[PDB]
């Protein structure tokens, strides 16, 4: 994963997004959705998918939200006021510690 | 009839009555686009994307809008229907008398 | 407030104050009607007194 002042952009397109597979990733700690449904996620179809990644400390995962400020909102990964998506994010200190 | 055609605004009164209540109707389908505070206009796209819990609040925002919008037509049109029954017993007068 | 919340506070004054506009329109085109029949009635005594 890109350091989060650097974050990876992958573009998404011409597919079928079944969105029950991510759902086995972790615990699944946070996933959130803004202007759509979770669950309804299955039944839309999309003009353009991009995903963005980058690794973060759990106290900062509250920052990667529409209106909120701090370290990385403002200075690293900002999402504008009226942004449309789902943020997924779980703990992965089992593979990026030391 | 000579005074009649040359001047198109002579039976500009009975016009009047036609025009108003045709704009007034128009009004009503132009208000159907109004959002209210709602994210959409269009009742489909809210159902098909929010669950139950928040579909709910959005659609409750456009029914109170359109509600009003329906009563404005009705006091309005109500008043309108006052005046042209004042000119009606005025005619139904001038009939008898004149 | 955040603008996702403050624009609904905001929709809120406006839906509010633009009710009263409206009030204020309605409650006229009443009282026009009403002035209208005195002068209706003063330009027939004109004629006739």
């Amino acid at each position: 994963f890109a350091s989060v002042y650097a974050w990876n952009r992958k573009r998404i397109s011409n597919c079928v997004a079944d969105y029950s597979v991510l759902y086995n990733l972790a615990p699944f700690f946070t996933f959130k959705c803004y202007g759509v449904s979770p669950t309804k996620l299955n039944d839309l179809c999309f003009t353009n998918v991009y995903a963005d990644s980058f690794v973060i400390r759990g106290d900062e995962v509250r920052q990667i939200a529409p209106g909120q400020t701090g370290n990385i909102a403002d200075y690293n990964y900002k999402l504008p006021d009226d942004f449309t998506g789902c943020v997924i994010a779980w703990n992965s200190n089992k593979l990026d510690s030391k | 009839q000579d005074s009649l055609s040359s001047t198109p605004s002579a039976l500009g009164k009975l016009q009047d009555v036609v025009n108003h209540n045709a704009q007034a109707l128009n009004t009503l389908v132009k208000q159907l686009s109004s959002k209210f505070g709602a994210i959409s206009s269009v009742l489909n796209d809210i159902f098909s994307r929010l669950d139950k819990p928040e579909a709910e609040v959005q659609i409750d925002r456009l029914i109170t809008g359109r509600l009003q919008s329906l009563q404005t037509y009705v006091t309005q049109q109500l008043i309108r229907a006052a005046e042209i029954r004042a000119s009606a017993n005025l005619a139904a007068t001038k009939m008898s008398e004149c």
